RNA sequence: UGAAAUUUUAGUACCUGUGAAGAUGCAGGUUACCCGCGACAGGACGGAAAGACCCCAUGGAGCUUUACUGUAGUUUGAUAU
RNA sequence: GGUGUAGUGGUAGGAGAGCGUUCUAAGGGCGUUGAAGGUCGAUCGUGAGGACGGCUGGAGCGCUUAGAAGUGAGAAUGCCG
RNA sequence: UAUCCGGGAGUCAGACUGCGAGUGAUAAGAUCCGUAGUCGAAAGGGAAACAGCCCAGACCACCAGCUAAGGUCCCAAAAUA
RNA sequence: GUAGCGGCGAGCGAAACGGGAAGAGCCCAAACCAACAAGCUUGUUGGGGUUGUAGGACUCCGAUAUGGUAGUCUGUUAGUAUAGUUGAAGGAUUUGGAAAAUUCCGCUAAAGAGGGUGAAAGCCCCGUAGACGAAAUGCUGACAACACCUAGGAGGAUCCUGAGUACGGCGGAACACGAGAAAUUCCGUCGGAAUCCGCGGGGACCAUCCCGCAAGGCUAAAUACUCCCUAGUGACCGAUAGUGAACCAGUACCGUGAGGGAAAGGUGAAAAGCACCCCGGAAGGGGAGUGAAAUAGAUCCUGAAACCGUGUGCCUACAACAAGUCAAAGCUCGUUAAUGAGUGAUGGCGUGCCUUUUGUAGAAUGAACCGGCGAGUUACGAUUGCAUGCGAGGUUAAGUCGAAGAGACGGAGCCGCAGCGAAAGCGAGUCUGAAUAGGGCGAAUGAGUAUGUAGUCGUAGACCCGAAACCAUGUGAUCUA
């Protein structure tokens, strides 16, 4: 491109709308705020979720549950992703992290049976679903709980 | 600053897979003698935040 | 990046004032009075571009009526006769004939009366 | 692609081959534009401020009582509508610089270089050697290469005599092969690069 | 010698009517040559003061008390000296 | 681009497309043979608005593309003169 | 044209007329609903003037024509039909 | 914006891990030893010793080294700050009052940053690139000197290892944590330990396990800020702006005082600032001069509008006028040459602008007029549209290098690719349930993410102006009681 012939991509940039700049622009005078009221005042408006005094929805609804301090979440992996590897390959949490499939392993890798596996593999992971273990082993592979 | 979450809502609702919010039911605290067993049974079940209510409050749970 | 008032303000107001030349005193001298008057002038101008058509049709009708009376006819009877005789000459041309070509208008009136008789 | 290689005297040697991945791509105009705008914004210093009614000097007391005087009610002599009052909003110090995705940056650089090559505005020279810095000699070098428009002279690191001898020419912009930017390439109408500089560029990209 | 309040621009009539329901300005009619000077105060809902009466604001302030919640003081006990 | 048919009052308000102001970049220009500014004119466009002459003036300023805003006033018993 | 999904609103003082009711006194330019229209946010013609009634919805130019409500002796266009 | 805290409201809101900037560790008290002094201990002095894989004393052995320092107006030396020196290259022609402008040929450049010069200068001047420079006095760094720290091994019989302390009750306070189930830290008051088989902590508490060793002290760097000084920068202001203050400004002025607080820049290139003459007492003018220009004459660049006045082309003394517009005779004049311009007898129609209202010509509100100034912005987040890049992936943050740039590195972290459940947990399913039942939420039925931009929202004064008031320092009894 040439500095004297620049052209942005169509629709990439828009013109800011300025209010209170004459009537014919469509936002003159009231600047789109309407006529009087609380919402027409500078800094006006009510806090989010406010209902003008009617009991708000969250107040109506009860609190529920608790958070387990020892909660454990696992980074999930499916058989379709495992298909990306070659037969005889040793699948490991390190292997997954290097491949970029699992950037954050959380409490560990758990393998699920969402897809159809087609390659023989020795898979090492924190956990395996029962269906996932069966699929891996039926494909001639093996599973080891790291 | 970071937009803050409404902690009361965070305690009362759950984000579902499809983006909706799961909520408990009202009238499930006491005075059960005033409600038929059908009412109690059908209030035991959870429900979803209605469209109007969600459109009012979604910004308070953006980062829930 | 300050944008001081500049000259656009003076230019715009001067356009309004020039539009207001000939008005009475402050109505041509002062921008606010001039603008308020120029707006009313626009209102009157738009309204009068329609009223002007009405005025001239009214004038032509009156002149045609006088000429028809002199030829022994009312305006209404003349126009009815002309419609019967298929004459499409409009009121502007008819009024012009009445004032300028009296003989032509009389000939038109004769045909109108003949159509009425038939 | 391939570009004629020239000796400092101006006689052309055999062509040389440039990496297609760097000089052989189809330029992406929109990406180039984004890079230009981003770099130009980054150059801004953004030091500009005004005093609002809180910052203006004085202006504490109420000018006159709320009622009775017959004048318009006022709160401070420094309110924005007052002559000498604070400014409503207005400039405040801030940064205009942002960052594009690395991939977009790389694409922009490749696009400008590829565009130069395609137009044949890329002049590669075997080497630029000056026993001592002399702008007259470098100007003669440009004449030998038949370059008269705006030129970006890309030198390998350490070619201080070439850099010095060229810099003062009005139409010449000197940059080291390690430090070359989309804005520099786009500004220059022609790009005069030494062969070592091109090698180092290909390594960098 | 030389101000001021006021002031949308005014070539600034009367009657009856109309109209945000009390018109110099609108309708119909009537009256009236142009410009002033000295006087009067019916009107311009005349000027002056974002009505103090009245109502409203989840306004303010001072005051009262067996309003609510505190509290300085006063007093009583334990404990240390 | 042509034809045809239909449509084009409008407050709050939504959408779209533009005019003009200052500044930045690039390109391409104009200026003591007179820039900006001021003033007059019977000029052009659908609109905001744009030219071109005469006079005044005496040194800076347009145009095209893109960018950024202290970007447009007639009203606030607004402030200053 | 309807839905459904999403971005952005404004609105929560309504007025009158006709028709159907209540309240009122089978009063109010009263009040409160239902229903249709108009005004609100609608210029034009008629009703003397006259937001809400009658006719009728202005993108523009014309010194062209036909009609609506309402009119045709003069003001004042058109029948002393 | 998680875990949490919270009239579980409004809101408040961590820390550890991980990634970086910077990095440094050391002294006492005590045991014990020697001396001193008084009154076998008990104070002073010196030695000794300094800690958790427990250390130390003490007792045995062996080494009298090895290294370090956060010391010193100790020099020697270098550099640097505070003046400076040097520093290339143009003449003509046209316009002009003046050349840097125009035109023609040149020249210089490690210097084409910038400023000034009679208009716009690479080559006229000050400069710049570059080179060079310090008697004197600071500052820094090195070198040296002086100085101060700096021991290994083996044993435990015994001794030492911080007391009105830790801790507890009561009452407060700090920890994101508002007494709460409430640890941890601190204050006041009262009570009040153990001491190596000892003690503290791991969010009440206990046991086990792990980690540590309080009640003594010191410690550079990364970090915060800029009244000042030096050198610069700016899609920052350009005289109602920018500091209140471009000017003799915290001045004038106001107030008892605290305190409040202005206005006010521009002749010309050069004063060459109008000799002399004329009217006038002067002021002020008219000539005559200076000047390119004096309608640049000091109220001095330009010189708008309101406002005031002179001259006149047309009209106006029977007319009821929101002052116009439409139609039009007459008169006058001739332009961006256009089916022109000014004025206008006369005729038709016609109750301003704004705000606020169901409705305003309104006898409802606002504006005396003119000019200037004067109101949805920015930062950080949320969300949607549009755009670009990549795509089951997307992307870096801090930080390092770099021109205050781009860019490179930096994958810690964030979003997405799996959901369901309060949770254990299970998983293309899962939860409820006795259930292979039904049903809910999901999958089948996949697009996301980084950035730009625009709309809207949240936190911030959040579009602008406006209270009566509240609170915390001060100043006032020169009036008055
Ligand atoms: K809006
Ligand atoms: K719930
Ligand atoms: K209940
Ligand atoms: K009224
Ligand atoms: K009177
Ligand atoms: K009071
Ligand atoms: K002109
Ligand atoms: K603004
Ligand atoms: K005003
Ligand atoms: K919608
Ligand atoms: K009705
Ligand atoms: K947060
Ligand atoms: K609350
Ligand atoms: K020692
Ligand atoms: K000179
Ligand atoms: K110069
Ligand atoms: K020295
Ligand atoms: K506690
Ligand atoms: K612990
Ligand atoms: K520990
Ligand atoms: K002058
Ligand atoms: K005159
Ligand atoms: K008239
Ligand atoms: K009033
Ligand atoms: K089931
Ligand atoms: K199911
Ligand atoms: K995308
Ligand atoms: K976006
Ligand atoms: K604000
Ligand atoms: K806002
Ligand atoms: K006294
Ligand atoms: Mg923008
Ligand atoms: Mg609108
Ligand atoms: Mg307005
Ligand atoms: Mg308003
Ligand atoms: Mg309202
Ligand atoms: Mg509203
Ligand atoms: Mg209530
Ligand atoms: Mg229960
Ligand atoms: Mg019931
Ligand atoms: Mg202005
Ligand atoms: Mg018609
Ligand atoms: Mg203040
Ligand atoms: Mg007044
Ligand atoms: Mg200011
Ligand atoms: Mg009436
Ligand atoms: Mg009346
Ligand atoms: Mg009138
Ligand atoms: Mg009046
Ligand atoms: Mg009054
Ligand atoms: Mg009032
Ligand atoms: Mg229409
Ligand atoms: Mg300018
Ligand atoms: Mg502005
Ligand atoms: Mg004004
Ligand atoms: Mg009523
Ligand atoms: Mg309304
Ligand atoms: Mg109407
Ligand atoms: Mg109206
Ligand atoms: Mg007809
Ligand atoms: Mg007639
Ligand atoms: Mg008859
Ligand atoms: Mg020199
Ligand atoms: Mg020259
Ligand atoms: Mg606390
Ligand atoms: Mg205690
Ligand atoms: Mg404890
Ligand atoms: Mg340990
Ligand atoms: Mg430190
Ligand atoms: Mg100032
Ligand atoms: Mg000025
Ligand atoms: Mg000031
Ligand atoms: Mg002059
Ligand atoms: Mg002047
Ligand atoms: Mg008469
Ligand atoms: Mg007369
Ligand atoms: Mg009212
Ligand atoms: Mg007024
Ligand atoms: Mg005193
Ligand atoms: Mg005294």
């Amino acid at each position: 491109m040439k500095l004297h012939e620049l052209k942005p991509a169509e629709g990439s940039r828009q013109v800011r709308n300025r209010v209170g700049r004459g009537t014919s622009s469509g936002n003159g005078k009231t600047a789109g705020r309407g006529q009087k009221g609380q919402k027409a005042r500078s800094g006006g408006g009510v806090r989010l979720g406010f209902e003008g005094g009617q009991t708000p929805l969250f107040r109506r609804l009860p609190k529920r549950g608790f958070t387990n301090i020892n909660r454990k979440d696992y980074a999930v992996v499916n058989l379709d992703t495992l298909n990306r590897f070659e037969d005889g390959t040793e699948v490991t949490p390190v292997v997954l992290k290097e491949a970029g499939i699992v950037k954050n392993e959380k409490a560990g890798i758990k393998v699920l049976a969402d897809g159809e596996l087609t390659k023989k593999l020795t898979v090492k992971a924190a956990k395996f679903s029962k269906s996932a273990q069966e699929a891996i082993e039926a494909a001639g592979g093996s599973i080891e709980v790291i | 600053p970071k937009q803050k979450t409404h902690r009361g809502l965070a305690k009362r609702v759950k984000r579902t897979g499809g983006g909706g919010l799961k909520r408990g039911r009202a009238f499930t605290s006491h005075r059960f003698h005033g409600k038929t067993k059908k009412q109690r049974r059908q209030l035991r079940k959870a429900s979803m935040v209605a469209k109007g209510d969600y459109k009012r409050i979604r910004q308070q749970l953006a980062r829930m | 990046a300050r944008v001081k008032g500049g000259t656009v303000t003076r230019k715009r107001r001067k356009k309004v004032l020039k539009l207001a030349k000939g008005y009475y005193g402050s109505k041509h001298t002062l921008f606010k009075s001039a603008k308020e008057q120029v707006m009313n002038s626009y209102y009157y101008a738009f309204r009068d571009r329609r009223q002007k058509k009405r005025d001239f049709r009214k004038l032509w009708i009156a002149r045609i009526n006088a000429a028809a009376r002199m030829n022994g006819l009312s305006y209404s009877k003349l126009m009815h006769g002309l419609k019967l005789a298929e004459i499409d000459i409009n009121r502007k041309m008819l009024a012009d004939l009445a004032v300028n070509d009296a003989a032509a208008f009389t000939a038109l009136a004769e045909q109108a009366k003949d159509a009425l008789s038939k | 692609p391939n570009v004629a290689l020239f000796k400092q005297d101006g006689t052309q040697n055999g062509e040389i081959t440039l990496n297609e991945e760097i000089f052989g791509i189809e330029p992406n105009e929109s990406v180039v534009y984004d890079a230009i705008i981003m770099q130009r914004a980054s150059l801004r210093q953004g030091t500009h401020a005004v005093k609002n009614r809180s910052a203006v000097r004085g202006g504490g007391r109420k000018p006159w009582r709320q009622k009775g005087t017959g004048r318009a009610r006022q709160g401070s002599i420094r309110s924005p509508q007052w002559r000498g009052g604070g400014v409503v909003f207005g400039p405040t110090p801030r940064s205009y610089s942002y960052k594009f995705p690395k991939k977009v940056r790389r694409l922009a650089m490749k696009s400008v270089l590829s565009d130069k090559v395609a137009e044949n505005n890329l002049v590669a020279v075997e080497g630029l050697s000056f026993d001592a810095p002399k702008t007259k000699e470098f100007k003669q070098v440009l004449a030998n290469l038949s370059i008269d428009t705006k030129v970006l002279v890309v030198l390998e690191n350490g070619n201080d005599f070439a850099a010095l001898s060229a810099r003062n020419l009005p139409n010449v912009s000197v940059v080291t092969s390690d430090n070359v930017s989309v804005l520099d390439v786009v500004s220059a109408n022609k790009v005069l690069a030494t062969q070592t500089a091109l090698t180092q560029i290909e390594e960098v990209l």
